[PDB]
């Protein structure tokens, strides 16, 4: 959760607030792919 | 950055009398001097380039010489036709700074 | 909060010396204040514009000045300029917003405007909020400057030729910069919010002035420091809040301990269905 | 046949913009050299600006921002607008070609006076 | 008649452990990167104990600290600065034991300056200036106490992207064998949001008495170097900071800092990796293509 | 510094001599008097401008004239263009048979080298460096 | 390492001198997000 993998904020509602839907929403789609990512190594991992 | 000013600023004399005239730059010019008169009203004509060669229209009366920083003019016989101011300046390097101009006028 | 003090003063500054307006301890609802279309420009690229009143800041500057108006779209994160380099320069993750203004025809003086001076040249970049106060000279040429004009040499102050004749791309632009800094210190101007009281071992939503979060808000129990906005547990999460009118110390727990379940028989066999609800004390019954 | 025309300039009032126009004929205006130099009535020569071939416009630093630039190839012409017109910007301005180290600038154009005092 | 006697030198063992920041933690092992002073590291420690007048004036370019440990506080505030004379606007911060004020204008400071005063005065009068303040009144510790040295004041000025924030740490102590011992948490006090960078500075050394008729005692004072180091930082059940361990000082603190532990067992760690620097670079070219 | 060890394909050594202080004139980009008859830099020239002072050789107390720089030319440069006509400009309706006059010119003129200029205005040897990258 | 992996090139040194440095870094991350999927893959290639 600390690691933003190049956000400009962490709290969920600092992004949608300051930026444009059409921006923030990609903002925060790429986000939650970082965080998919980190969730597909740890389940990868974790079932190893 | 290069400033070019006259030697002389205010030259003085009557019909017929010599005029000397130093044009000297901040650092050597070549090939970038030129001999105007612009006379009070009129349009600014071009009379002597590069200092050796007479133009069609000028009298042989009039002189340049020099090769370098400094260039020389000499006027042997001023006439009535010569009240004018000769500016020769630095178009190489702007900003083009302005020299002090050689205001010649009969008495 | 003075609204009208920052933006529509009656005269500006120049960027070697640029007057700050800084904002802080009142009530400010820039909604009716940024709905008016009286700036000319005014370009925000990663940070909000518009919602300053939901998700405040603790500080706010505005730094007024006058520079050269193709360089004020070029103020963004990635870009460099004469000013960008000398005059004015910023952070690599700057906080703030640029505003510009034409006033060609009302900053210029009869006798030449020398009232705007700017830095020429400078070898190397500037430090954040620093202004090139030190009298040394940049060297072009082999000669030495001496300290003073000369080959391939330059004073660095020079005086901006600011005339009223300038084309519309280039016309001399009063700009104001408005800067602040985020996620250092409790931000204390908000938008026209209302409050509220809280409850105990119910658990909700809490929104303290940014800081978002959901549980419940029971009794604090531990001795903390008078200094305190907040504490944290093991866990990397807000443990404790503090009431910002009311100075009291809570914990928070977070709600709904679990998740749903359905446990069915086969149709084939029975249609009644119970369900779990996993990990959770029952609340709705 | 060559010739270098003039048009722009009056008594309008202080801040109002200008456009002046330079009609030449007989030479090239995209390949060659040119450059804009205001007089003052009973005073000597004064430089402005200029412009080079191939789109590159330079002024002097009080003069930074001064001119806006455009060319018409209908019939060879330069136009070049100012904004808001400065008081002491009264003087006759020429539009100038210049042949550089071949000879500089022997005959010079028209000029017009334009006066923009309160 | 001013000369200067030598420059001291102290070792700091354990001093310069303060909170990051406003957030509070509790029974957590944090690490963060912070402008701090490395432990065991060297401070100067200046005198003015028996013409034996001192003007030690330090650079602000990264930080320092300053301790003082005496009873009389004889040293009250600091000038900031460049050269502080009428080119730059310069920084006079002065605390009276009941107040703070600061002011940066065009006083014009003696070419000896210093504290004097009388009827029991650094400028002749003030303008061409901006900015001024005054702190609200606070209670300080006046109680006066004999015998040794009894009272530890510990200040710091930190430039976090141009405001100047400045922490302080007033405690009794009891001095022993003129060697600091100790170990303690510093809170921040104030924040100046200015946005001026200041280049050096210059203590204030006053002379009280109850040219000829200005008397004085005996003073001295530390002086640390902050630098842009790692710290960790162990919380107790209370949440004050109980330890705090260097991240580059000796191979041991490496591993705490790294395993994020202050109870190592035995084995073989790691903690980064070695590298010989690029000693030179090798380009080349044929012989005489 | 990283120009040691770059590779380019292909690299444009240009060698010529003109007068002292125009090699600062040669950037990419900048336009002049040059860079419109003679050699203009292309608006992506990535690589360096040397020059360096023959004063001692490359003058003659008499005056060295064989050093020549072209003034006119029948369209702009384009990054890297070689247009090396002799054939004499028409600007007018008079025939230019091969010998000068007004709107008959031959595009070259000679270089004063001489050693009376200054150190910011003698003949440099100068060599500009462009390296080609696909 | 020398593979792509959609990158400009597979050198890391040259982006740093491409690119104006506070993007340059991002331009760096990009290689530094490839090749860390390069390391996951190979990690959990290793492992299992």
């Amino acid at each position: 959760l600390s690691s933003n993998f190049g956000a400009i904020s962490s709290v969920l509602n600092d992004i949608l607030s300051r930026l444009d839907p059409p921006e923030a929403e990609v903002q925060i789609d790429r986000l939650i792919t970082g965080r998919l990512q980190s969730l597909q190594t740890y389940v990868t991992q974790q079932l190893i | 950055d290069i400033v070019m000013t006259q030697s002389p600023s205010s030259l003085s004399a009557s019909v017929g009398d010599r005029v000397t005239i130093t044009c000297q730059a901040s650092q050597d010019i070549n090939n970038y001097l030129n001999w105007y008169q612009q006379k009070p009203g009129k349009a600014p004509k071009l009379l002597i380039y590069d200092a050796s060669n007479l133009e069609t229209g000028v009298p042989s009366r009039f002189s340049g010489s020099g090769s370098g920083t400094d260039f020389t003019f000499t006027i042997s016989s001023l006439q009535p036709e010569d009240i004018a101011t000769y500016y020769c300046q630095q178009f190489d390097n702007l900003p083009w700074t302005f020299g002090q101009g050689t205001k010649v006028e009969i008495r | 909060c003075p609204f009208g003090e920052v933006f529509n003063a009656t005269r500006f500054a120049s960027v070697y010396a640029w007057n700050r307006k800084r904002i802080s301890n009142c009530v400010a609802d820039y909604s009716v204040l940024y709905n008016s279309a009286s700036f000319s420009t005014f370009k925000c690229y990663g940070v909000s514009p518009t919602k300053l009143n939901d998700l405040c800041f603790t500080n706010v500057y505005a730094d007024s000045f006058v520079i050269r108006g193709d360089e004020v779209r070029q103020i963004a994160p990635g870009q460099t300029g004469k000013i960008a380099d000398y005059n004015y320069k910023l952070p690599d993750d700057f906080t703030g917003c640029v505003i510009a203004w034409n006033s060609n025809n009302l900053d210029s003086k009869v006798g030449g405007n020398y009232n705007y001076r700017y830095r020429l040249f400078r070898k190397s970049n500037l430090k954040p909020f620093e202004r090139d106060i030190s009298t040394e000279i940049y060297q072009a040429g082999s000669k030495p400057c001496n300290g003073v004009e000369g080959f391939n040499c330059y004073f660095p102050l020079q005086s901006y030729g600011f005339q009223p004749t300038n084309g519309v791309g280039y016309q001399p632009y009063r700009v104001v910069v408005l800067s602040f800094e985020l996620l250092h210190a409790p931000a204390t101007v908000c938008g026209p919010k209302k409050s509220t009281n809280l409850v105990k071992n119910k658990c909700v939503n809490f929104n303290f002035n940014g800081l978002t979060g959901t549980g419940v808000l029971t009794e604090s129990n531990k001795k903390f420091l008078p200094f305190q906005q907040f504490g944290r547990d093991i866990a990397d999460t807000t443990d404790a809040v503090r009431d910002p009118q009311t100075l009291e110390i809570l914990d928070i727990t977070p709600c709904s301990f679990g998740g749903v379940s359905v446990i069915t028989p086969g149709t084939n066999t029975s249609n009644q269905v119970a369900v779990l609800y996993q990990g959770v004390n029952c609340t709705e019954v | 046949e060559v010739q270098l025309l003039e048009s722009g300039g009056g008594l309008v009032q202080p801040g109002g913009s200008l456009r002046l126009s330079c009609a030449a004929s007989g030479v090239t205006v995209t390949s060659n050299y040119m450059s804009w130099v205001r007089q003052a009535p009973g005073k000597g020569l004064e430089w402005v600006s200029v412009i080079y071939s191939g789109g590159s416009t330079y002024y002097a630093d009080s003069v930074k921002g001064r001119f806006t630039i455009s060319r018409h190839n209908s019939k060879n012409t330069l136009y070049l607008q100012m904004n808001s017109l400065r008081a002491e910007d009264t003087a006759v301005y020429y539009c100038a070609r210049d042949l550089r180290e071949a000879g500089g600038m022997d005959v010079w154009g028209q000029g017009t006076t334009v006066t923009v005092s309160s | 008649t001013r000369t200067q006697l030598p420059p001291a030198y102290t070792n700091s063992f354990t001093r310069g452990v303060y909170y990051p920041d406003k957030v509070f933690r509790s029974s957590v092992l944090h690490s963060t990167q912070d402008l701090f002073l490395p432990f065991f590291s060297n401070v100067t420690w200046f005198h003015a104990i028996h013409k034996r007048f001192d003007n030690p004036v330090l650079p602000f370019n990264d930080g320092v600290y300053f301790a003082s440990t005496e009873k009389s506080n004889i040293i009250r505030g600091w000038i900031f600065g460049t050269t502080l004379d009428s080119k730059t606007q310069s920084l006079l911060i002065v605390n009276n034991a009941t107040n703070v004020v600061i002011k940066v204008c065009e006083f014009q400071f003696c070419n000896d300056p210093f504290l004097d005063v009388y009827y029991h005065g650094v400028y002749s009068s003030a303008n061409n200036c901006t900015f001024e303040y005054v702190s609200q009144p606070f209670l300080m510790d006046l109680e006066g106490k004999q015998g040794n040295f009894k009272n530890l004041r510990e200040f710091v000025f930190k430039n976090i992207d141009g405001y100047f924030k400045i922490y302080s740490k007033h405690t009794p102590i009891n001095l022993v064998r003129d060697l600091p011992q100790g170990f303690s948490a510093l809170e921040p006090l104030v924040d100046l949001p200015i946005g001026i960078n200041i280049t050096r500075f210059q203590t204030l050394l006053a002379l009280h008495r109850s040219s000829s008729g200005w008397t004085a005692g005996a003073a001295a004072y530390y002086v640390g170097y902050l630098q842009p180091r790692t710290f960790l930082l162990k919380y107790n059940e209370n949440g004050t900071i109980t330890d705090a361990v260097d991240c580059a000082l000796d191979p041991l603190s490496e591993t705490k800092c790294t395993l994020k532990s202050f109870t190592v067992e035995k084995g073989i760690y790691q903690t980064s990796n070695f590298r010989v620097q690029p000693t030179e670079s090798i380009v080349r070219f044929p012989n005489i293509l």
